[PDB]
């Protein structure tokens, strides 16, 4: 059948060049268009370029048009995304896919992903999310800890050491504007406990073989 | 340009529809086809030409197309219909391609539930390091969708902001997350800052102010 297979995404430092490639399989590719097609973490599908089966046709969404050059070789039934002067915004999983009569998507790729970061490894920051000055024993507490400006991914969370499991959401890490991870992990607590029981989240950061505990507690409000 | 609704849902064996929403230099004048998309996957083709569907594609998905919109049923809906739906046309003005926003839907197996969100202002910490970050937590909510806005005062705030992808708790309901990311300055210089969430036609907001714990 027919296959494609999208390679060369990575790490890139904004402002550099990479070159990503589509590798064609169970069709003759010079009789097609083919599309790179993107989607941004947390976006919708947002289309890229197209190239005729020829390529004296291209065609560019505006958001990548004079940075980004589509091209092919129908000798090596490869597709090329030349990226240039890459920013933040352009961090995607990559899919190429092949055009249907200019009517039509109608395979893909399984996609390559595209990180646009100028960091380097970096232990992450640790601070308290506190509870709320409004409770009130007789209630419940959200508290947690924010952990920012790491890199590269993942970060585990634990609290108290393993001991606290139940009630915690350890959400999933979003990569700001800066190039740097972060993420919130939470903890539902009594509130007759903030006085008496310690609450310590547990940051590790494998990859800066970085640990932070933090302790998180009530503000003075 | 060309928008959707962001969710719908209905249970298993029910019908939705998903309509987006152009002009006259896209949906009006163009081929418009639809795309079950699961992030981590490849888009797959639903339906072509308006109201064609491509080999191996049930007839319980169908299309419409009307003046300046277009329209996807869904029939004997099942589970693994739960996915992001885009309408994609071309745009005769631009010369490009544009999909619709996307749709997710939402095949109900649980109890609708409206989200609890939980606004932190910046820790002391944070600001002594030069740095206001504003942290909404949004928990517990069904189905997992929710557009998050901000607010400083009560303008929108647009710059600064990144929200994760809602994704499952331990007791099976939703969470997501949402960050405004503010100079201290930015931060000391409102009376309030507000993170506003929208979920199934209903809006929970949260309001923090500098001078208040
Ligand atoms: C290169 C030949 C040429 O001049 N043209 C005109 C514009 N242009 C298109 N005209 C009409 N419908 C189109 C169209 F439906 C698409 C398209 C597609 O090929 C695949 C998915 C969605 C799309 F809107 C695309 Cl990329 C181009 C179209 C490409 C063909
Ligand atoms: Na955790
Ligand atoms: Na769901």
């Amino acid at each position: 059948q027919v296959q494609l297979q999208e390679s060369g995404g990575g790490l890139v430092q904004p402002g550099r060049s990479l070159r990503l490639s589509c590798a064609a399989s169970g069709f003759t590719f010079s009789s097609y268009a083919m599309h790179w097609v993107r989607q941004a973490p947390g976006k919708g599908l947002e289309w890229v370029a197209v190239i005729s089966y020829d390529g004296s046709n291209k065609y560019y969404a505006d958001s990548v048009k004079g940075r980004f050059t589509i091209s092919r070789d129908n000798s090596k039934n490869t597709l090329y995304l030349q990226m240039n002067s890459l920013r933040a915004e352009d961090t995607a999983v990559y899919y190429c896919a092949r055009d249907y009569d200019w009517q039509y998507f109608d395979y893909w790729g399984q996609g390559t992903l595209v990180t646009v970061s100028s960091a380097s490894t970096k232990g992450p920051s640790v601070f308290p999310l506190a509870p709320s000055s409004k409770s009130t024993s007789g209630g419940t507490a959200a508290l947690g800890c924010l952990v920012k400006d790491y890199f590269p991914e993942p970060v585990t969370v634990s609290w108290n050491s393993g001991a606290l499991t139940s009630g915690v959401h350890t959400f999933p890490a979003v990569l700001q504007s800066s190039g740097l991870y972060s993420l919130s992990s939470v903890v539902t607590v009594p509130s007759s406990s903030l006085g008496t029981q310690t609450y310590i989240c547990n940051v590790n950061h494998k990859p800066s073989n970085t640990k932070v505990d933090k302790k998180v507690e009530p503000k003075s409000c | 340009v060309v928008t959707q609704p962001p969710s719908v849902s209905a249970a298993p064996g029910q019908e939705v529809t998903i309509s987006c929403s152009g002009s006259s230099s896209n949906i009006g004048n163009n081929y418009v086809s639809w795309y079950q998309h699961l992030p981590g996957t490849a888009p797959k083709l639903l339906i072509y030409d308006s109201d064609k569907r491509p080999s191996g594609i049930p007839d319980r998905f169908s299309g419409s197309k009307s003046g300046t919109s277009a329209t996807l049923g869904v029939t004997g809906l099942q589970t693994g219909d739960e996915a992001d739906y885009y309408c994609g046309t071309w745009d005769s003005s631009l010369s490009a391609v544009m999909f619709g926003g996307g749709t997710k839907l939402t095949v109900l197996g649980q109890p609708k539930a409206a989200p609890s969100v939980t606004l932190f202002p910046p820790s002391s910490e944070e600001l002594q390091a030069n740095k206001a970050t504003l942290v909404c937590l949004i928990s517990d909510f069904y189905p997992g969708a929710v557009t998050v806005a901000w607010k400083a005062d009560s303008s929108p705030v647009k710059a600064g902001v990144e929200t994760t992808t809602p994704s499952k708790q331990s007791n099976n309901k939703y969470a997501a997350s949402s960050y405004l990311s503010l100079t201290p300055e930015q931060w000391k210089s409102h009376k309030s800052y507000s993170c506003q969430v929208t979920h199934e036609g209903s809006t929970v907001e949260k309001t923090v102010a500098p001078t208040e714990c």
